[PDB]
This record gives C-alpha cells, sequence and structure tokens, in this order.
C-alpha cells in the first residue's frame, strides 16, 4: 500500500527547509 | 458563485483595507529591542533548525510563558539567510490575524537574535497527524479553511509565506491553527526567484527556476490538504531529487477514500499550469472558498473561532510540554564580542 511505502520511507520524520 | 461580487465580498474587502493600513504602519516603523534575554527564564527546547532553536521560556516580570526563537548570527550568515531573517522579523512584528502566532518581543545580543512569540501548547499538527495516521475530511477541512483565510490575509499585504507544512502549524488550546515560521516570508509585488521551502511542498515553478509568485502558496495548500486527508504527501520518495521528478511530472494519484469533491479541489490546487491553478485566477481566493468541498464551511464563523474544533489538545497546566518531542539542550553562550553587527543592524 502507498501508506506502507510512506511509513517505510526515510521521510516520515520532521522535514527540514532547504536554504542553499 | 466564485465569480459573483456580492455584499460578502465587499465586507472582506473593507476588512482587508483596514488590515493593510495597520500593517503598513508597523512595516514602515518596526518595533525593535523590546526586551532583554535576562527577562526570561529558559525552560525547555520545543524545536530546532539549522541556525538555532526555539525554547519555552517564562517572562519573569509577568510569569507568562512564551516560545523564544534563538538564532545564531554566525550560522545565519554562513547559510546566507541574513535577508530572510530580516524579512522574518520585520513581517512578523507587523502582522495581526487570529491564525498567525504573535511576536511579543524581539532583541539581539553579541551572539544571537531573539524572537519571543506566544507559546502554543497543543504541539505541532505534524505530531498529531503522524500519530493518528490521517485526519477525516471534515477535520482536514476545518484546518484548511484557516490556512485559506490566512493566505487571503497575507497575500493582500503583498506577502508570500513559502513554508506551509504540518511542522509549522501549531494547535492552540481551542484546537485552532497558529501558523509559525516566517523564515521564508517575503513582501514582493510581482516576481521572485529564491529556491527555498521544503521539498515535498515546492511548486513546480520553484524547482524549475522559473520565477514565481503567491501561487506557490496555493499549490502548497494542495499538498497540505492532501497530506492531512491521506496521511502521506502527494509526492514522496527517499531523496529530494526523486520528489522533484514527481512534482514536475504533472501526475498525482489520490487514495481511494478521497471524496470526489476533495479530488476535484486538489486537481485545481496541484495544477502545474498557472493559468489554471486555483487561487491564481480572475476570481482569486473565491474559486477556493466557493468550491464544493468547502460548501459546509462558514468562513466568518471560522474567522470568529465560533466553529467547534474536531479536537482539543491535552492541557496539563501552564508550562507543560508533553505535546512536544524532547530535544537535546545546549547552553546559550553570549560572546564578549559583537558578531555580525552591521548585517543585523535593523533587527
Ligand atoms: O517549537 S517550534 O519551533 N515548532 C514550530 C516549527 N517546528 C519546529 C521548528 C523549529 C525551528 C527552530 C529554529 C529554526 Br532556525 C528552524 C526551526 C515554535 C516556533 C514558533 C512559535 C512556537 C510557539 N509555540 C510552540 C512552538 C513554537
Amino acid at each position: 500500500t502507498t501508506y506502507a511505502d510512506f511509513i517505510a520511507s526515510g521521510r516520515t520524520g520532521r522535514r527540514n527547509a532547504i536554504h542553499d | 458563485a466564485a465569480a459573483k461580487k456580492g455584499s460578502e465580498q465587499e465586507s472582506v474587502k473593507e476588512f482587508l483595507a483596514k488590515a493593510k493600513e495597520d500593517f503598513l504602519k508597523k512595516w514602515e516603523s518596526p518595533a525593535q529591542n523590546t526586551a532583554h534575554l535576562d527577562q526570561f527564564e529558559r525552560i525547555k527546547t520545543l524545536g530546532t533548525g539549522s541556525f538555532g532553536r526555539v525554547m519555552l521560556v517564562k517572562h519573569k516580570e509577568t510569569g507568562n510563558h512564551y516560545a523564544m526563537k534563538i538564532l545564531d548570527k554566525q550560522k545565519v550568515v554562513k547559510l546566507k539567510q541574513i535577508e530572510h531573517t530580516l524579512n522574518e522579523k520585520r513581517i512578523l512584528q507587523a502582522v495581526n490575524f487570529p491564525f498567525l502566532v504573535k511576536l511579543e518581543f524581539s532583541f539581539k545580543d553579541n551572539s544571537n537574535l531573539y524572537m519571543v512569540m506566544e507559546y502554543v501548547p497543543g504541539g505541532e499538527m505534524f505530531s498529531h497527524l503522524r500519530r493518528i495516521g490521517r485526519f477525516s475530511e471534515p477535520h482536514a477541512r476545518f484546518y484548511a479553511a484557516q490556512i485559506v483565510l490566512t493566505f487571503e490575509y497575507l497575500h493582500s499585504l503583498d506577502l508570500i509565506y513559502r513554508d506551509l507544512k504540518p511542522e509549522n502549524l501549531l494547535i492552540d488550546q481551542q484546537g485552532y491553527i497558529q501558523v509559525t515560521d516566517f523564515g521564508f516570508a517575503k513582501r514582493v509585488k510581482g516576481r521572485t526567484w529564491t529556491l527555498c521551502g521544503t521539498p515535498e511542498y515546492l511548486a513546480p515553478e520553484i524547482i524549475l527556476s522559473k520565477g514565481y509568485n503567491k501561487a506557490v502558496d496555493w499549490w502548497a495548500l494542495g499538498v497540505l490538504i492532501y497530506e492531512m486527508a491521506a496521511g502521506y504527501p502527494p509526492f514522496f520518495a527517499d531523496q529530494p531529487i526523486q520528489i522533484y521528478e514527481k512534482i514536475v511530472s504533472g501526475k498525482v494519484r489520490f487514495p481511494s477514500h478521497f471524496s470526489s469533491d476533495l479530488k476535484d479541489l486538489l486537481r485545481n490546487l496541484l495544477q502545474v499550469d498557472l493559468t489554471k491553478r486555483f487561487g491564481n485566477l480572475k476570481n482569486g481566493v473565491n474559486d477556493i472558498k466557493n468550491h464544493k468541498w468547502f460548501a459546509t464551511t462558514d468562513w466568518i464563523a471560522i474567522y470568529q473561532r465560533k466553529v467547534e474544533a474536531p479536537f482539543i489538545p491535552k492541557f496539563k497546566g501552564p508550562g507543560d510540554t508533553s505535546n512536544f518531542d524532547d530535544y537535546e539542550e545546549e547552553e546559550i553562550r553570549v560572546s564578549i564580542n559583537e558578531k555580525c553587527g552591521k548585517e543585523f543592524s535593523e533587527f
């Protein structure tokens, strides 16, 4: 499932803004 | 409906003209140096970023709690965020809206810049969203309506916000949204070019170096609504480059549980073509406010905070932080030498 793919991904934690 | 210029539209217009008068006065003469670090007792870190942290503090003279953002001037300089930091403070001190966190004080010392804002004890939407999984459509609609009105306000002041995401939305004791993080907010008439924001939320025109305007905030709204209702963003991957390929491809898939009204709204917000993107057309924000998905929304009642929130955060007295994650604490050091004085003279 897409949800399961999301949960297994490395971007379910707080996402940083990109500066440079 | 979306095109119709009824008496309701005039009331909004009237309200916004007065709001612009108030804003411009503070925009042109910013509050400066309105407190000192020693006036505050530092309690606990509530969040961290590249060039500082936000800590829960207690104002000694009143006993009020606040969220104090501490920015290391040298780190700001190294990351080339000087102008963005000046933008952030000048804009936040000048704005006033029920869903915008208030800046109560600001000041600086040899080492750091400080922005003391109201403490919002319910924690980040991000925390609640990840834990619960996803919000119901009526729950997501309630939050989305607040962002719609907030963007209508900000945009009327020629402001672009540029960092919408659940991590920057706090839930107050009434269960209403407070928007924080004005680090990328900018007052611009017409076009701007800085590649900034958060990968999942970037409009295609930003990633394609096109030059862009307030329509990027409407696209970000599409991403936010999708993420709140789905539990995951419409474009995700393990690496940012992969996210960008998805964003520019022009393809989006919706969970099978999305209502057809919700899908239709999101097709119009997550619209690569600017001549077609909702929020960016002749009808402006009204194309959004009058969309079917928002039929049940009473915009004036939302603004007035009269609508019952779908949840109230657990509140265990003043100064409680159990709605926030724990972060490593670091002692605030103030150099004996002034750093970067010229660069931040207006702060
Ligand atoms: O703790 S926060 O920072 N959470 C909102 C954004 N998510 C955390 C990011 C913190 C952060 C700190 C410094 C930098 Br530079 C960048 C991000 C936060 C920021 C501003 C006002 C707040 C009021 N009440 C509670 C929290 C408040």
